[PDB]
């Protein structure tokens, strides 16, 4: 995964060089963001049952369809609906896997590689995750730095899908 | 095997019953009698309850008939009860003392069963399965056999 | 015996301010995790099983 | 300044000939750009440095490199200049060298660089130095200036499995993808409780007494459906 | 690489005779059903995308723990590994029914591949369960009698089942 | 029943003689190797339900025998294997202690291969799993040691043979 | 059987078979063709009873199954249904045996030295034969449900 | 301890104790102040070796300590800890009483019996006394490491 | 590579949970050590190549056999090796130690390092003597305090120990 040490570590042995003074610079900037990332990834975690059965609730009331339509890629069913909240699931513990390790080294390495050859082959829309995404994102209730660190992991995420 | 006799080490613990009574019982298990009574003969389990309830061979004739009529008429809940209440189980081992295996150099051994005691007090004795001792005692007084 | 009550008679008490901080790793805050390698084995996440006890437990009083 | 490690060379086919004039069927397809390829005809060597360099996986729309792509088009970069950039690409670290060791490794970079299988377990030893002095970077360079690499590549082709089949037959060797994977079973073995912790589902249940035993016919099925 | 005329030639190269005249009675036997072995590959071919998400959806509904967290298949980077290694298996089934032989299905894709599921630690039952998922949607397709002459196809059938179960039990 | 003291007194009794320098010379030679035959003992006592498993999944875990039919089938038959491999390992080390292998034939050697048959118990597939059970006992007490250890495996399974 | 040892309790007691004994070697034999008919239900549904049988067992066990479980990987594991092949196996003997007979010196005597000098945990493939007793009494009626159920907990309460 | 089984030994036999007997005991009880040095170490060191005796444990059995795990959650992985404390509390009996008496009697005799009539894995138990044993063996020389970790693995072996 | 936050990330992923409350106190516990952890890796980077040759010059006073005519540290060549080796543990070691846990020790450096030596003839414990020679050179070199306030701070220290003898057994 990719956090501000392990690319640190990346670029010395790169060269084949010893652990300089330009490194640590990189290692100390972590150290101080890092008190208003793990203040982010406990609220998090905190409310997470609240803000995954609300953006389940988001994508049903902006999509109508989906709790509907019949077919296997849409959550009208009973194991259609507990497909799409582990999925939301998924997507909130990146997060704060993220905001752990200070990187989007987690979701480079869960979410996001491979993420368009499976949402082609199971026909599940990308604005769908979207709009999941886009109630955690303003409705988390956090306030200034915290919710600055919030607000680019999140923002990351949308970014894949738009 | 994982065997257990719970109830058994429980009567026997607590000194409830005698070690002679907890040998009693175990002689009357089911366990036992699939081991020591079922694959053998009536010839064959008399020899094999003298082993294991007196520690020593069947030493006469007439000492095989006593024994072999009342197991032949009560089996093995009437042959192990008649050397459990014998005299020589109580001179021996009287409610406290675990039966041991009366070997050569433990007493004064006889010249009539010294063959077969050897024999029977080895691993190999249940697999014997012809009764070793009554024939022994009775070819002692009929002339040779045919062999 | 009054004089040790409460403190000393218990065994697990000792343990219990490090067996609470070995205790507090990955928590889950949904239904569903520690998949364990891809089964379900899943989660209670209530007051009384986030801290692992069961019904013998408040009924030993 | 301490000069490689002087291993030794071993019986192979890449380095006799084939007397082989016009080839028939099992050509491993030279992709090159000295046969002036159309837009649709750039893409089929794309493909193929990638299915080379990386395996048929990794050709996700996250592992494509598509500012190296523009530039090969553009023919700024040639294609050895392009499978430099393919090793020194960060979906090739995080996914082929971070998952096993340097003496691994350099069983990758020579099967799929070169093309040809190791001569012995010295040259992994003899190799595997380069990549913790100098790096990555200074190890790519080294290994596409060798005679190998430009005595039947040079600097228009996509490397290939050199000799991988004997004319007459129809078998051969293994595929070197399907040779050495992304891990191996000594970096999978020892993660076994953080990571790769799987526990194995539930086979077909095959009754026991239905198992061939020593001399049985039913152990000569399969020779008797290859008459 | 070897087509099905190719190991009648080949077979009688190593005898060094000539390839006698009730031989060509198969070969020509062969050209008369060249035609119905074409729409049972061009059936496989175009309904291969659903082929492979149809028998995989099947797969994670009867084995659950390979999509759950920490199990093999999870992520989506192994997702779509494992699609592609499905994709991969169609494609050298069908490459062997336009053959009318083997010879390209154990050589670039069946040689070794068991041997590198116990590097990888992927359950190579389970790959050998769902091919038997992608041979019974591939043999319904190939009786589809849409815009084909009605006829006996049978024999053709229960060949390209052949290939699907030789694949199976070269995985376990 | 003899140690090796017990067969060195014997035969210097037997002759009516005293301990001579022969006698003697055999004895010290057999009190050098006393440290080295408790420690193999040591060990072998920790390790006896490791070494058994070790054996059997070595030697004959996995063939025809501990499939149906074979000699080993059911569970009792398999229980009564680890029961019996305990005392071939167990008088092992009784012998290794000794530095004489009479109490092997006087408690375990005899009517041991009659009894097999009778049963029906392999001898072959008995003695493998000796000499198995003799290859991990090599690896424990090391190298002399091992060579003290199974220098009475193979005994038992010459006599068993 | 009930046959063999209802035979062998009034020969170790020296005397015949009582109307006790003597009915209800005749009430089995009547019992016989139900017997079969349960047995050959089980019979040609090891398939479907070991599968989902060790389906959930590792649901319930993952430890067994995961990396230094005793049934890890490919081969461990389908060792890991053989047993459970055999345990059903051995229910079938003694349905159609009456008893647990069949079970008892087969599978039974002694398991708890084989598993525990085999390393497996002896808790574990008692769980495998409950789940397997889930499948079975879910493939039958209420009336044969409470034999085929009942002969899979005598080996579990035997199995610990 | 050494003493009072040397004693029940020649007391059964009927006899007083030989010289074997009796240079062992006086063998041992010159052998007494170099034990409660041992048995000294491990007293003091229990945060250590217990501690860090689970640590290993669970780092090698993420099942027990995982939800479904029967030390699962704050309250269990303390009782987790607890059993350790009781069986390095009988190891430093062992030492001092030179044998596995207090052991046998203490935590081993009928020990599978309350595990698995606890739910707890028996083997789960077993690993922990295993990363137990390198952290005491750790802790003391070569000498005393081959008594310490001696009667540890005695424990390992009837605990299975 | 993971550091010591990823391993933490690695094994909840694997389970599937995200992270507990004390979950970051422990490791917001190694944030405020965050000065006291880089600035040991300031030390014994930049006395690195002191760390070298004084190691090396004082095996040859405890084996000197390596570079005896005929030995395996004799000639140009291989004591230029026998420095080589030497500077490149000393390298992983300090990556290590910015890290927090040993997964980048282990991966590169230490993984399949016996074989090499066995296959090369080089004496295997008689370097990790030499790794033993460089731990007191740099341990003794981090518990100087020029320019650096006091505090306690033996807790890191044995980790950087920690990770000298999890390399030196290694090799052996
Ligand atoms: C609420 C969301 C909408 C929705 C969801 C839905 N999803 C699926 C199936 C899958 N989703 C994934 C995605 C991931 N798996 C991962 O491991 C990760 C990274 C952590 C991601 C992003 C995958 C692989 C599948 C298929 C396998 C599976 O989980 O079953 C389905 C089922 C579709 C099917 O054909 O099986 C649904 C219904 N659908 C909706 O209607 C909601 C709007
Ligand atoms: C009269 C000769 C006998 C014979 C020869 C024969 N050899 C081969 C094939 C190969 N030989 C090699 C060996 C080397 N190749 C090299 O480049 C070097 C220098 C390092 C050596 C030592 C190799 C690699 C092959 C296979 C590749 C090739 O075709 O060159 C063959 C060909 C087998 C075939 O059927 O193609 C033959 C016939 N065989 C005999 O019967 C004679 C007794
Ligand atoms: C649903 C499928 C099961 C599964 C599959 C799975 N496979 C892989 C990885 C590989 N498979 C191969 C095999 C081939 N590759 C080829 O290119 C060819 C033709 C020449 C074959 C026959 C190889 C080499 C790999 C490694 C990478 C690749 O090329 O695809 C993986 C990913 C491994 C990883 O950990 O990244 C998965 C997940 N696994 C399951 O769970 C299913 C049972
Ligand atoms: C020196 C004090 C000791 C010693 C060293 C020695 N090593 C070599 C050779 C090799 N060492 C390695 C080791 C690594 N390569 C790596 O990439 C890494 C990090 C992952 C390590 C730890 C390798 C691959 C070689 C062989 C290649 C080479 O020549 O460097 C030699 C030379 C052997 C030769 O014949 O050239 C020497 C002398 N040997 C000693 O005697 C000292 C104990
Ligand atoms: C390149 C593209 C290409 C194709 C797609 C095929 C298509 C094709 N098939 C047939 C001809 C045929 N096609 C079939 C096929 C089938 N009948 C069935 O019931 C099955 C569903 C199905 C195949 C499994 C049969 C049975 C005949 C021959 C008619 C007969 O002999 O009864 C013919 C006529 C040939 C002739 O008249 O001699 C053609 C053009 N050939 C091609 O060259
Ligand atoms: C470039 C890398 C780099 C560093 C190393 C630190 C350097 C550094 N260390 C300290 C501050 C400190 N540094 C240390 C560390 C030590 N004191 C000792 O006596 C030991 C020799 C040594 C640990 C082994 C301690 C203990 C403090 C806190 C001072 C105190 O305890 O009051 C401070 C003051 C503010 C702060 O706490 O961060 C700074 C700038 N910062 C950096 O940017
Ligand atoms: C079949 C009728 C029957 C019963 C009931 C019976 C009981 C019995 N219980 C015993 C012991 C015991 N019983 C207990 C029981 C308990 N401790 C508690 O705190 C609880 C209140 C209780 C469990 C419910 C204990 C701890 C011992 C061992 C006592 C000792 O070692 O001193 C013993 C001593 C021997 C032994 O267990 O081996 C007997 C004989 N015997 C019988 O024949
Ligand atoms: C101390 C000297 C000594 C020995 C050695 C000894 C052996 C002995 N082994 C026996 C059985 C047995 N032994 C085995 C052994 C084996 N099966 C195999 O396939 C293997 C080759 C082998 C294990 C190595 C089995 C399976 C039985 C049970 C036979 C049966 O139930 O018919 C029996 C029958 C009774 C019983 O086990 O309770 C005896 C007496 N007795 C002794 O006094
Ligand atoms: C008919 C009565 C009967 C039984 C039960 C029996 C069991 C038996 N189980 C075995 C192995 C095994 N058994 C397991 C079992 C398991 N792993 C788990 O995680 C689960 C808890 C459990 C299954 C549900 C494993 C993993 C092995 C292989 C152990 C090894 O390779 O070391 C073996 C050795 C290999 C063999 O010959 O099959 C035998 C003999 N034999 C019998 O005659
Ligand atoms: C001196 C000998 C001795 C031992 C060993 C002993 C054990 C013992 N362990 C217990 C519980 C327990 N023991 C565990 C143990 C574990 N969980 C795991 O995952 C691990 C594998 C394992 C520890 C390493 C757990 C979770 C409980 C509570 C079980 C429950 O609450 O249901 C209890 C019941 C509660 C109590 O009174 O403490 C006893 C009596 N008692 C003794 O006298």
């Amino acid at each position: 995964m990719k956090t501000p040490i392990t690319e640190a570590i990346a670029t010395a042995d790169n060269q084949g060089r010893f652990l300089s003074n330009t490194e640590l610079q990189a290692v100390n900037g972590r150290y101080q963001r890092a008190t208003a990332s793990l203040t982010a990834a406990k609220a998090l975690t905190g409310s997470a049952q609240r803000l995954i059965t609300g953006a389940a609730q988001a994508v049903y009331n902006k999509f109508p369809y989906t709790t509907q339509m019949p077919g296997p890629a849409y959550a009208s069913s009973a194991i259609g609906k507990a497909k799409c909240a582990r999925d939301i699931g998924y997507y909130l513990r990146m997060v704060t896997y993220c905001l752990v390790v200070g990187g989007t080294g987690p979701m480079d390495e869960y979410l996001v590689a491979g993420l368009e050859e499976i949402n082609r082959s199971f026909d599940l829309s990308p604005s769908w995750y979207i709009e999941a995404l886009q109630y955690i994102k303003n409705s988390h209730g956090l306030s200034g730095q915290v919710a600055n660190e919030a607000n680019a992991y999140i923002d990351y995420a949308i970014n894949t899908l738009s | 095997y994982g065997f257990s006799f719970s109830v058994l080490e429980s009567q026997v613990k607590n000194g409830q019953i005698s070690i002679k009574e907890f040998v009693r019982s175990l002689g009357k298990s089911s366990v036992y009698q699939k081991q020591f009574y079922q694959p053998y003969v009536n010839s064959r389990v008399v020899e094999l309850a003298f082993r294991h309830f007196l520690g020593r061979n069947l030493s006469s004739l007439a000492e095989f008939q006593k024994f072999f009529a009342i197991l032949s008429k009560k089996g093995l809940t009437g042959l192990v009860d008649s050397l459990i209440n014998s005299r020589e189980y109580s001179d021996y081992f009287n409610e406290e003392t675990v039966p041991y295996i009366r070997g050569f150099g433990e007493e004064p051994q006889e010249c009539r069963n010294w063959g077969t005691q050897i024999d029977l007090f080895q691993y190999s004795a249940p697999f014997r399965k012809v009764p070793q001792s009554i024939t022994l005692f009775s070819d002692y007084l009929k002339a040779l056999p045919d062999q | 015996a009054v004089k040790q009550s409460a403190a000393a008679k218990d065994t697990v008490e000792t343990w219990r301010a490090a067996a609470k901080e070995m205790a507090a790793m990955r928590g889950i805050s949904p239904m569903g995790e520690a998949y364990f390698g891809g089964i379900a084995q899943k989660v209670d996440n209530g007051a009384l099983a986030q801290l692992g006890n069961k019904a013998s437990s408040y009924k030993k009083y | 300044s301490i000069p490689i490690l002087k291993y030794s060379l071993s019986t192979q086919n890449q380095r006799v000939e084939s007397f082989e004039v016009n080839p028939g069927d099992e050509q491993y397809r030279i992709y090159s750009t000295d046969s002036l390829p159309s837009s649709s005809e750039v893409d089929q060597i794309i493909w193929a440095a990638y299915r080379q360099i990386f395996s048929e996986h990794q050709i996700l729309k996250s592992t494509k490199q598509p500012f190296l792509e523009s530039q090969l088009r553009f023919n700024q970069i040639s294609i050895k200049d392009f499978i430099k950039g393919l090793v020194l690409s960060a979906p090739f670290r995080d996914l082929n060298y971070n998952v096993n060791n340097n003496y691994r490794f350099v069983e990758i970079c020579v099967q799929r660089v070169l093309g040809r299988d190791i001569y012995n377990e010295r040259e992994k030893i003899a190799w595997s130095i380069i990549i913790a002095t100098q790096g990555l970077e200074g190890f790519i360079d080294t290994l596409l200036n060798t005679q190998e690499y430009l005595s039947n590549f040079g600097d228009s082709i996509v490397p290939f499995q050199r000799r991988r089949i004997i004319p007459q037959r129809s078998k051969g060797e293994m595929p070197f993808n399907l040779k050495t994977p992304r891990y191996g079973i000594e970096f999978r073995s020892k993660l076994a409780a953080t990571q790769f912790s799987w526990a194995s589902p539930i086979r077909r249940f095959r009754p026991q007494e239905q198992q061939p035993k020593a001399g049985d016919p039913a152990l000569f099925l399969n020779m008797v459906q290859e008459m | 690489m070897l087509d099905a005329f190719a190991k009648v030639v080949a077979q009688a190269d190593a005898r060094g005779e000539f390839l006698s005249n009730t031989q060509i009675d198969a070969l020509s036997k062969m050209v008369k059903e060249g035609n119905q072995r074409l729409d049972i590959v061009n059936k496989v071919t175009s309904n291969a995308s659903a082929i492979v998400t149809n028998s995989a959806r099947a797969l994670f509904a009867e084995q659950p723990q390979l999509i759950q967290p920490g199990g093999n298949a999870y992520t989506s980077r192994r997702m779509a590994a494992c699609l592609r290694d499905m994709e991969i298996v169609l494609r050298y089934v069908s490459y062997a029914m336009i053959a009318g032989d083997s010879s390209v299905l154990d050589d670039r894709c069946l040689n070794g591949l068991r041997e590198t599921y116990q590097a990888l630690g992927t359950p190579g039952s389970s790959v050998a369960v769902a091919i038997q998922k992608m041979k019974d949607a591939s043999v319904a397709l190939a009786n589809d009698t849409t815009g084909t002459p009605i006829g006996d196809c049978s024999s053709l059938v229960a060949e390209l089942a052949g290939y699907f179960d030789r694949a199976a039990v070269s995985v376990v | 029943m003899q140690d090796a003291i017990t067969s060195v007194i014997n035969a210097a009794d037997v002759q009516g003689k005293y301990l001579d320098a022969n006698s003697v010379e055999k004895l010290r030679g057999y009190f050098q190797t006393g440290e080295l035959r408790v420690r193999a003992a040591a060990t072998i006592a920790a390790n006896a339900a490791t070494i058994i498993k070790e054996a059997v999944a070595k030697s004959l875990l996995y063939s025809d025998i501990t499939r149906p039919g074979g000699n080993m089938y059911t569970t009792r038959r398999y229980a009564a294997c680890i029961r019996d491999l305990d005392y071939y390992l167990r008088y092992a080390t009784y012998g290794m202690l000794a530095g004489d292998p009479s109490i092997l034939d006087e408690r375990v050697l005899n009517g041991l291969k009659e009894t097999y048959n009778s049963l029906g118990v392999p001898i072959g597939a008995t003695i493998q799993a000796i000499q198995a059970m003799k290859e991990v006992t090599g690896s424990l007490v090391g190298s002399d040691a091992g060579k003290e250890m199974g220098l009475y495996f193979d005994y038992i399974c010459s006599g068993l043979s | 059987s009930i046959v063999t040892k209802s035979i062998v309790n009034a020969d170790a007691e020296a005397r015949y078979l009582s109307p006790g004994e003597l009915d209800r070697i005749k009430s089995f034999v009547l019992s016989g063709q139900r017997r079969l008919r349960i047995a050959q239900t089980l019979t040609e549904n090891r398939e479907r009873i070991v599968k989902q049988g060790g389906q959930q067992l590792f649901q319930r066990r993952p430890d067994v199954v995961s990396p230094g479980g005793n049934a890890y990987g490919e081969e461990m594991t389908a060792t890991c249904l053989r047993d459970l092949d055999y345990y059903l196996r051995l229910v079938t003997y003694g349905i159609i045996a009456g008893d647990v007979t069949p079970i008892e010196e087969i599978g039974l005597v002694g398991v708890k030295e084989m598993y525990s000098a085999l390393g497996t945990p002896i808790s574990g493939v008692a769980e495998g034969i409950r789940c397997m007793k889930d499948v079975a009494c879910s493939l039958l009626s209420g009336e044969d449900a409470a034999e085929v159920g009942f002969y899979f907990d005598y080996t579990l309460a035997a199995m610990q």
